[PDB]
């Protein structure tokens, strides 16, 4: 169907290889004081 | 970058939640240190009014009375 200029069909990217973005303290959805705790407590290192 | 600071002046509220977010560990030391001085000028006067007052002040020293002496008896020789 198509035709190819030095590429191919399967070096073409992945449909979905362009990662969405990196999330700012914004778009958060946890609490600040939430992981303040976290931060404070040592919750994975209690664990 | 990603997350730097937005500025003190553009957003008091906003900066708190960006400090809040990335720099826990001052924020909550400011919140901390303010909550202090802060209570002490606000909250004493309540506690005195209502919960209950200032405690009478210790002795500290023999109570001098503040009087001229008097002439007494018993307790003498013979
Ligand atoms: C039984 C004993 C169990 C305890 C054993 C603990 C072993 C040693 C723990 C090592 C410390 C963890 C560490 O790696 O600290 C470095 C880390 C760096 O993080 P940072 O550079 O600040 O990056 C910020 C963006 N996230 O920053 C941290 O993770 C430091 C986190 C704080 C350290 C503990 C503080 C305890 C005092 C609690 C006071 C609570 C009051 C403060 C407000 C809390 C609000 C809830
Ligand atoms: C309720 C409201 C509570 C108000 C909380 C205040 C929010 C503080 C904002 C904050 O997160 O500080 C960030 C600020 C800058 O840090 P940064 O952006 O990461 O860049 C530095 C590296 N170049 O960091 C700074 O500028 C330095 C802050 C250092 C704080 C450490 C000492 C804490 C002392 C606690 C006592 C509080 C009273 C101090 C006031 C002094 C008055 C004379
Ligand atoms: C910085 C911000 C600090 C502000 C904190 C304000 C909190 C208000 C709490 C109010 C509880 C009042 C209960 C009470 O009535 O306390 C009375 C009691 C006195 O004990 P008593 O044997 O009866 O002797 C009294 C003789 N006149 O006991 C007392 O007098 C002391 C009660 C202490 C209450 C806890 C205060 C600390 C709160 C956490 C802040 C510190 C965290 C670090």
């Amino acid at each position: 169907i198509n035709i190819y200029a030095g590429g191919s069909a399967a070096a073409a990217p992945p449909a979905g290889f362009r990662i969405h973005r990196p999330a700012t303290w914004e778009e958060s959805e946890e609490g600040a004081l939430s992981k303040a705790t976290k931060y404070f407590l040592l919750a994975e290192m209690f664990r | 970058m990603i997350n730097a600071n937005p500025g003190f002046w553009n957003g008091p509220f906003r900066y708190l939640r960006w400090s809040a977010h990335n720099r826990p560990h001052l924020f909550f030391a400011f919140a901390i240190g303010i909550a202090g001085p802060v209570a002490a000028l606000t909250l004493t006067p309540l506690r005195r009014k209502y919960l209950y007052p200032d405690h009478s002040p210790l002795p500290q020293s023999y109570p001098l009375p503040q009087r001229a002496r008097e002439q007494l008896t018993g307790f003498d020789d013979e």
